[PDB]
């Protein structure tokens, strides 16, 4: 059929200067990410440093959903460039160079133990049994 | 024989009997997920170590020009009459200095021991 | 007496041994925990 | 002595020294060796021993799937899964990056007042100091977690007995600063 | 609706885009085009087994880049926007990762040696004074 | 004496006394090299097919070769023979390396 | 075509005389010395950071291009001349030469009157030179 030997043509072309910047944000493999369950989204730099030098703080559907935080890729883009290639009605490709590449890593919500509490754990170095016996006290 | 992670925080799952159903289960150190059997086997070790050293031999081992080529034992899948021939020599120690060889054809990376 | 074994006739290959643990200790060290410290 | 292989990493750029260890089998019982060998890191300007999945932990991993997948890259060998998880059974304590670095800043020489002062000093230290030639710019941290396991998948592969323990007469192991070195760093 | 926001339209549309690695050169003529409209064209062929994918240099823009396809499942990567209003967008997700390469064999490493005497311009060396200083 | 100190210092060389075997000097061939910036090594492996170590997922750096750069870690690559084939070609040649 | 057995025991012996006539008995001496000079020294002054200051105006100091002389001996009357490795050994003096770099010192008095001034090169010290080095007289 047509699509044994599918044969078109792509325009391309790049775009100088835009209103809006273009980035890259990856998860991980293993994650299991869901877009269906993202009613609400929230994207806001963090406050635990008091703004562009700053990591990014990403929230799903308010505190009930998963949170993650966000970090700038450390590879420079002095020799590499990345476009994004999105469809078109038109057709015609066009090229969005890269601003900056996003990194985001789950954080779960619950009980977390805390530093001052922890120096008080750390006697049981190794004397520590029935290790799920502590978050039943917290 | 082995341990798997969590689809909640990626953490690790020790395994535990419930007081209620009388089965094995894995558990995370903070979550309501928990496993089901088919690895019923949890400190498995070999303590003889007579573990097979034909596992953890790299099939490029072949593109190194300082070890052995011989031609009297052809290779047993592919056919070819050269093969690379070495010991083992790891960190262990009494070990038998037996020949693993290896095939020297390319896109064949057979190995086996006489 | 708290680690009871169950000897194989020498027959077979395995020549395996079954220790457990009874109601001597069963009617803070947990389980599983006890049984690997007891087989270090 | 107690310490039964070493991961030494002395490091510099255009110096530091890393002392990632490992435990021998000194203890026995449920006492000590209820786990098995626990693997631990020195690090060069704090003055204590602090474990290497905690210094993971503090370099911004909650995740341990993406700590073993740095320690260990092939999930099919169950072997360094089974030395590892003894440090993972002493990681417990410590489960998001904050209280690691608080951790790390406290077990230093001269501790911060509070947090403010503990945590910055703990990043500043695992920032510009940690491994300098991986990283010394602020954003370089996976990198710096990539060749830190790296170090640990040696250390397990030494441990388990496929690399064979490097020597330092080894010539191949070894550098010759001549006039030009020398006077560039009095210089 | 909130500033804080991502449009997860793109998402829910399974838009399939493609990232590609090129080399520094294509993106330097790329720049010099200014986006005149074209820069080239994206030629593909299937056969009856196998696949073949290319580029082919503006003969204007001069004045072959074969591609390389790579495994993508070992991540999932999705491009997410932001604009000057500060309204988050979600672009799609990348489902097919490929790699440019030049057709040059011998002659390219020339053009790498003057990127060389290129990139050699800004590091500077200490010089000789034949007299001391008045 | 170590079995790597084959032409790199002479084995009969030695002081007597409280040096002997700290103390060497070396053969008649023996170039110490100087240094270099690793910056077009590292700039012609990433115009190559070496993935970014920052950039290469996770599950895909066991099958592959490490590349080590001057002793940092600075990515994975898939053909390790034809890249010692291009990096002894050009170490010969002595025009990029 | 090929060296036959005969003519290699002076083939190889020809070869190695052109590298020692090449390079010599002490070059790691001398390269390690020329990279050093030629760089290293330059690296290092343009590595350090750039010292700030306070008061309010800011002065900021930056170090630039390094120079180095040939060798130079000045006597009582204070006359520069080119001084000879063995007038160097004869008169116990110290082989060395002095060492150049050109300083930019910019001004900022919160008017923007940001005129830096060009300070040329000026004399900071004198390094020891390695005889036959390429910095060197001989
Ligand atoms: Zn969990
Ligand atoms: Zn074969």
């Amino acid at each position: 059929g047509p699509s044994s030997q599918n044969v078109t043509e792509y325009v391309v072309r790049v775009p100088k200067n835009t209103t809006k910047k273009y980035n890259i944000m990856a998860f991980n493999a293993a994650d299991k990410v869901n877009f269906a369950t993202w009613n609400q989204a929230r994207l806001e730099r963090d406050l635990s440093n008091k703004p562009e030098d700053q990591p990014w703080l990403l929230r799903v559907n308010g505190k009930s959903g998963r949170k993650f935080k966000g970090i700038k890729k450390g590879g420079v883009t002095e020799n590499t460039s990345y476009y994004i290639f999105t469809q078109c009605p038109d057709g015609a490709f066009e090229a969005f160079p890269v601003h900056n590449w996003y990194n985001f890593t789950p954080l779960a919500r619950h009980r977390t133990l805390t530093a001052e509490e922890a120096e008080e754990e750390w006697e049981r170095r190794n004397k520590v049994l029935n290790h799920f016996s502590i978050m039943q006290q917290r | 024989v082995g341990i798997r992670f969590c689809q909640e925080c990626n953490n690790m799952l020790y395994p535990k009997e419930d007081k209620e159903n009388r089965i094995l289960l894995y558990a995370c150190r903070n979550c309501d997920y928990q496993q089901e059997a088919d690895n019923s086997c949890i400190y498995v070790n070999k303590i003889t170590h007579e573990v097979d050293e034909l596992t953890q031999i790299i099939a490029d081992v072949s593109q190194d020009p300082t070890l052995p080529r011989t031609e009297d034992h052809p290779c047993q899948k592919c056919g070819h009459k050269e093969a690379v021939f070495f010991q083992s020599h790891s960190a262990r120690a009494e070990d038998a200095m037996r020949l693993y060889y290896v095939c020297t054809a390319p896109h064949c990376g057979h190995r086996w021991t006489e | 007496d708290d680690l009871n074994c169950i000897f194989n006739d020498d027959n077979a290959e395995k020549l395996v041994l079954r220790i457990r643990i009874m109601n001597s200790d069963e009617n803070k060290m947990d389980d599983d925990v006890f049984l690997r410290c007891i087989e270090s | 002595s107690k310490y039964a292989y070493t991961g030494e990493c002395r490091s510099c750029l255009e110096t530091s020294t890393i002392w990632v260890s490992m435990l021998a089998r000194g203890g026995q019982g449920a006492k000590k060796s209820a786990i098995g060998q626990r693997i631990v890191a020195t690090l060069p300007y704090i003055k204590q021993e602090v474990p290497i999945i905690i210094v993971f932990r503090a370099l911004g991993f909650v995740s341990d799937r993406d700590i073993l997948e740095h320690i260990i890259y092939d999930f099919e060998d169950p072997e360094m899964m089974e030395m590892v998880k003894p440090s993972l059974d002493e990681a417990f304590v410590i489960q998001e990056q904050n209280v690691a670095l608080n951790f790390i800043g406290s077990r230093g020489a001269k501790p911060g007042v509070t947090k403010e002062k503990r945590i910055k000093y703990a990043k500043e230290v695992l920032q510009k100091e940690m491994l300098p030639h991986v990283g010394v710019s602020d954003f370089c941290e996976t990198k710096k977690a990539y060749f830190l396991g790296y170090m640990v998948h040696r250390l397990l592969l030494a441990a388990l007995g496929r690399r064979e323990l490097d020597d330092r007469d080894h010539y191949g192991n070894k550098r010759l600063d001549l006039a030009g070195p020398l006077l560039a760093f009095l210089f | 609706a909130e500033r804080g926001e991502l449009d997860l339209t793109g998402a829910k549309q399974n838009t399939g885009v493609w990232l590609v690695k090129v080399p520094k050169y294509l993106s330097q003529q790329w720049a010099k085009a200014s986006g005149r409209g074209e820069v080239g064209k994206l030629r593909i062929a299937k056969t009856q087994g196998r696949t073949e994918v290319s580029f082919t240099l503006n003969e204007d823009l001069a004045n072959e880049h074969p591609f390389v396809l790579q495994s993508v499942g070992g991540q999932t990567l999705t491009v997410f926007t932001e604009s000057s209003s500060d309204k988050l967008s979600l672009e799609g997700i990348v489902v097919q990762r490929a790699e440019c390469r030049p057709a040059a064999s011998e002659n390219y490493m020339r053009l790498k040696r003057l990127q060389i005497e290129e990139s050699s311009k800004p590091v500077r060396l200490s010089q000789q004074l034949d007299k001391v200083v008045t | 004496l170590h079995n790597t100190l084959w032409g790199m210092v002479c084995p009969a060389e030695t002081p007597e006394g409280h040096a002997v075997g700290l103390v060497k000097n070396l053969a008649l061939m023996a170039y110490i090299s100087v240094g270099s910036q690793p910056s077009p090594i590292l700039e012609f492996l990433e115009e190559w097919s070496m993935e970014n170590l920052e950039e290469i997922s996770p599950a895909a750096i066991a099958d592959a070769t490490k590349i080590f750069v001057n002793g940092c870690w600075v990515g994975i690559h898939k053909d390790p023979e034809q890249l010692m084939n291009t990096l002894r070609k050009l170490r010969r040649q002595m025009d990029i390396i | 075509d090929e060296i036959t057995p005969d003519l290699w025991q002076e083939a190889c012996w020809i070869v190695i005389s052109s590298y020692f006539d090449e390079k010599g008995l002490v070059r790691q001496q001398l390269d390690s010395f020329d990279e050093f000079i030629q760089m290293s020294v330059q690296r290092i002054v343009e590595d350090a950071p750039p010292i700030d200051l306070q008061a309010p105006p800011r002065y900021l100091l930056k170090f630039e291009q390094i120079y180095l002389s040939k060798p130079t001996h000045w006597e009582r009357d204070g006359a520069p001349s080119p001084m000879m490795p063995n007038e160097a050994r004869l008169r116990n003096l110290t082989y060395s030469a002095p060492l150049y770099v050109d300083i930019t010192k910019t001004v900022i008095k919160e008017g923007e009157e940001q005129l830096q001034t060009q300070h040329q090169k000026t004399f900071i010290g004198k390094i020891p030179i390695m005889l036959r080095s390429t910095y060197c007289l001989l």
